Formats: structure tokens, C-alpha cells, sequence
């Protein structure tokens, strides 16, 4: 519930950032988090999920 | 037969130029084949939206 | 029937066909009662073995080890290598629990 | 730690903007304090892999810094 | 000289509402 | 629409008409000629053709198998030799003497069953039997005509192909089957349709090759 928490909050402040200004892409450290990123944002499909696996 | 091969790439961009989408290629043709086009609001839409492509293509 | 078990293949390059009988029944795919029996008692008896030859070196029987066999068992089925093995065993009671159940 | 203060601000009188946060620097201390920082990720990639410090490719040595598992 | 490629439009014909005779125009 | 059911079953009644739900058939019929001129105006004048224009079809003629008509009626300003009548798959160079000058090709569309997929076949003799049709008159005797098994997703023709035609219909044809827009439609409506839906693709990671893609216009979250 955490979890899915954050990502709502990560899409809820996208949603506060224009669309205009929307990050076209979503690198996610986090293995488990794009799913729930996906799930929270369907409505904007705009940004696209990409693996980053060499996590900084 | 003459001899050669075929140079042929044919699809569906719209007269603005813009490569229609499989579905809006799909959505053009039944509006021809209905010969009826897009409503007040859907004309709304569309305007506005291709406003914020051309926006967001701009910067 | 073989008449119609053909199928078909749309190459790029024309049209391609394909080729390929008795559906199976289970009347043997099933181990009958006493051969199961029999697997069963010599499983029960290689497995008693192998964990006696493992605890001659004081070691645990590992999965890889005595695993002829991972499907057939002394209870039709060797589970001893299953999670809460020590957790069920020390319920006893069941069969009947399991046949007095049809009024519960 | 103590690395990280030696990179971040060399000199006492060199800080931070006072409306930025990471330490401003020119291309020449910037220079100087990435050369300090790379000796000390070498030290610690040949202390964590018990081999040789600086034995990694350019590639190899962006990869280790990006995080890959090298 | 080069390849220009000039892709004419494809107006499909009339179909339904067509408020016509039965056989599709030219 | 084309689907022959031969019997009353009413779910896969009702979801065949679902499928080809908004008038489809001759919609997907209609697309299939527009994008077969299209292709062949591209490069028609290379082909020796004259002036191509389709013919006036009424729509019941292109659903009813009973009564056939031509799809593309395309001049060729020159005698063209008139091939004999064979399958396009056949790689026979064959040339009747005959030779005219209007070459005419056609389209129809079927929903193969198991059994009725022979896609090759089947075309030949609607050709055959359109060839000498009591009320299927196509302006030209030497009209092809072409087949979509639908169902099946193939294509076939097996009709007089021109010279040099043949592989510009069967380029054609492909392209289409590949990318055809009605086509496609109408297999992503069978495809939801049957509660089915490819994995589709995710987005590849970023090793250290890809590191400074991620610096482009597209705006990037290191989240």
C-alpha cells in the first residue's frame, strides 16, 4: 500500500507538471515500480517507462 | 514481363501531410465511406490537440 | 481423424500445406494399484536407504540426491522433501477427517 | 566522507552559490575536482574487487560509475 | 536529380448516406 | 459481409455480426480496391498503363458471390497481350496469342472455413466460372480477379496476369496483407473480440550504450 502510494503520488505530480512540460519518459530505478506507475497514469500515456538498470 | 522490381511504398497520410494512424487511417476511411464527417466538439478536440503537438514539437 | 489433421501455411511465396490416430485415453496413463503398490513399497525402501547412507556421513539428503524418484513415492507421491513436513506429520487422524467431511 | 570534502570545496573560501546547493566551480576546478573524485571511486572499486585500481576501460569505468554491476 | 516522392490524396468513394440511385457513382 | 454461416448457432452469430459491427465488409472491400489503384497509379505509367479508373460496382455486388463484377478498370494505351488465365503462385511464363488493349482486375472478399481455406484453388474457378458468368459481365475477358480469405488472413489471384503485372499485383498484394488499414481493423476487432492480446513489447533498458540517449528533447524523470 506504500508502494502504490508513492507511485500515485510520483503520478499526481506529473499531473501537477503541464503537459506541456510532461516528461516524455520515466526512468525508474526501482525494478518492482513501473507497473504501478503504469497503473496510476494510464489516463497519460504520454510518458514511457524505460528500464534504467545501472541505477545512479 | 519487362523485367525489374517493384518499386512500390504506398499508406494513407493525410492531405496536411501528417501520416494518418492505422486507426484514424480506418476512422477517415469509414467517414468517407459514410460521407459524414466530424462533429462540432470532435473538431474541438481535434483542433486542440493538434495544437499541443505542434506546441510540444515546437520546444 | 487423419482426414482432416492437416494444416495449412501461408508462405510468402504462394500457399504451402502442411502435414501430420487415436486420441489418448487415461487407461494407461495411470500406474494401476499394484504396480503403484510395488513402486511404492521399493521406493519406500530405496528412500529409507539413501537417508541412512546420508546420515552414515551426518549429512541431509539433498533433492538432487534420490531423485529417480521426484514423482513416485512410498505415499504414491515422495513429498518428504515438501515444505511443513514436520508441521503435518504431527496431525494425525486424516482419512477420517478427509471421509467424514462429505457431511460437513 | 572526507573525500567528498575535499571534492565538493578544496578551498575553504569556495562554497556553494547562496541560491544553489552543489558547489559551483570553472572548468578547471571542476576539472581538478572530478580528477580527485575518480582516484577516490578507483580506490574504493579496488578495495571493494581486490584488484588493481585503475583497471577498468573507459566504457567499463562509465558502466561502473553509472551502477552497473560490473 | 533525386527520388521526390509525391503521394497523391485517396478520397474514398461514397459509401452509405450516399442519397443516391443503388450503383456507386464515377 | 461475406460470412457464410452455414447453419443457426447464436453465440457465434452474434459475435461474427458483433465483429463486423458499422458496416465492415464493404467499407474493408472498399479500402482493399482504393489501396490496390493507389498502389498501381504509383507506378502505372512505368507498366504501359493509360488511364485507370474504377468501374461503377454497385455495393450488393461486393458482398453477393452470385453475381461478380470488375474492381479496376485500367487502360494500357498499347496491344497488350492477354496471358492465359493462371494462378499468380505459378512461375509458368505462358502467353496465348490474344492481345488487346483494356486489361481489367478484380477483387473479392471470403471467410474460409477449415475447410474452405484453399485460398489458391478457390479463386481459380471463381475466376473460371466469372470468366464465362451469366451476369457477372466484366468489360474485359482478360480480367483478373483476386481473393482475401479474410478468416484465414491470405490472399491469392488467380487470374490473367498481365505481363509484368504479376509480380507488381503480388507485391501489391502482400503490402496490403501486411499493412492493409480495413485489414488490419477488422484483426484487431477479432483479436479483442476472443479475449485475446499479444504481450506486447516493454521498454528496453538502458545499459551503457544507451546512457546519453536519455538527454534528448524527451524529457527524462530519473525517478
Amino acid at each position: 500500500l506504500a508502494k502504490w502510494k508513492t507511485a500515485e503520488e510520483v503520478a499526481a505530480l506529473i499531473r501537477s507538471l503541464p503537459v506541456e512540460e510532461q516528461p516524455k519518459q520515466i526512468i525508474v530505478t526501482r525494478k518492482g515500480m513501473l507497473d504501478p506507475l503504469e497503473v496510476h497514469l494510464l489516463d497519460f500515456p504520454n510518458i514511457v517507462i524505460k528500464g534504467s538498470e545501472l541505477q545512479l | 514481363k519487362d523485367g525489374y522490381k517493384p518499386d512500390v511504398k504506398i499508406e494513407y497520410v493525410d492531405e496536411t501531410g501528417r501520416k494518418l494512424t492505422p486507426k484514424e487511417a480506418f476512422r477517415q476511411l469509414s467517414h468517407r465511406f459514410h460521407g459524414k464527417g466530424s462533429g462540432k466538439m470532435k473538431t474541438e478536440r481535434r483542433m486542440k490537440k493538434l495544437d499541443e503537438e505542434a506546441l510540444l514539437k515546437k520546444m | 481423424p487423419q482426414s482432416d489433421l492437416r494444416w495449412s501455411k501461408q508462405t510468402d511465396v504462394g500457399i504451402t500445406h502442411f502435414r501430420s490416430q487415436l486420441i489418448p485415453n487415461l487407461y494407461r496413463y495411470i500406474q494401476p494399484w499394484e504396480s503403484e503398490f510395488i513402486d511404492s513399497q521399493r521406493v519406500w525402501a530405496e528412500y529409507a536407504l539413501k537417508r541412512q547412507e546420508a546420515i552414515a556421513q551426518n549429512r541431509r539428503l539433498t533433492l538432487e540426491d534420490l531423485e529417480d524418484s521426484w514423482d513416485r513415492g512410498i505415499p504414491r507421491i515422495n513429498t518428504l522433501f515438501q515444505k511443513d513436513r514436520h508441521t503435518l506429520a504431527y496431525d494425525k487422524g486424516w482419512r477420517v477427517r478427509t471421509d467424514f467431511k462429505q457431511y460437513q | 566522507n572526507d573525500r567528498a570534502k575535499v571534492i565538493l570545496k578544496p578551498d575553504k573560501t569556495t562554497i556553494t552559490e547562496p541560491h544553489h546547493i552543489w558547489p559551483t566551480l570553472t572548468d578547471e576546478e571542476w576539472i581538478k575536482v572530478e580528477v580527485q573524485l575518480k582516484d577516490l571511486i578507483l580506490a574504493d572499486y579496488g578495495k571493494k574487487n581486490n584488484v588493481n585500481v585503475a583497471s577498468l576501460t573507459q566504457s567499463e569505468i562509465r558502466d561502473i560509475i553509472l551502477g552497473m554491476e560490473i | 536529380a533525386y527520388a521526390i516522392n509525391v503521394s497523391q490524396k485517396r478520397k474514398y468513394r461514397q459509401y452509405m448516406n450516399r442519397k443516391g440511385g443503388f450503383n456507386r457513382p464515377l | 459481409t461475406g460470412i457464410f454461416m452455414h447453419g443457426k448457432i447464436p453465440t457465434l452469430k452474434i459475435s461474427l455480426i458483433q465483429i463486423f459491427r458499422a458496416h465492415l465488409w464493404q467499407k474493408i472491400h472498399e479500402s482493399i480496391v482504393m489501396d490496390l489503384c493507389q498502389v498501381f497509379d504509383q507506378e502505372l505509367d512505368a507498366l504501359e498503363i493509360e488511364t485507370v479508373q474504377k468501374e461503377t460496382i454497385h455495393p450488393r455486388k461486393s458482398y453477393k458471390m452470385n453475381s461478380s463484377c470488375a474492381d479496376i478498370l485500367l487502360f494500357a494505351s498499347y496491344k497488350w497481350n492477354v496471358s492465359r488465365p493462371s494462378l499468380l503462385a505459378d512461375s509458368k511464363d505462358v502467353m496465348d496469342s490474344t492481345t488487346t488493349q483494356k486489361y481489367w482486375i478484380d477483387i473479392q472478399l471470403r471467410w474460409g472455413d477449415y475447410d474452405s481455406h484453399d485460398i489458391e484453388r478457390y479463386a481459380r474457378a471463381k475466376f473460371l466460372d466469372y470468366t464465362t458468368d451469366n451476369m457477372s459481365i466484366y468489360p474485359s475477358p482478360t480480367g483478373v480477379l483476386i481473393a482475401i480469405d479474410l478468416a484465414y488472413n491470405l490472399h491469392s489471384a488467380y487470374g490473367n496476369w498481365f505481363p509484368g503485372s504479376k509480380p507488381l499485383i503480388q507485391q501489391a498484394m502482400a503490402k496490403i496483407m501486411k499493412a492493409n488499414p480495413a485489414l488490419y481493423v477488422l484483426r484487431e476487432r477479432i483479436r479483442k473480440g476472443l479475449q485475446l492480446y499479444s504481450s506486447e513489447p516493454t521498454e528496453p533498458y538502458l545499459s551503457s550504450q544507451n546512457y546519453g540517449e536519455l538527454f534528448s528533447n524527451q524529457i527524462i524523470w530519473f525517478v
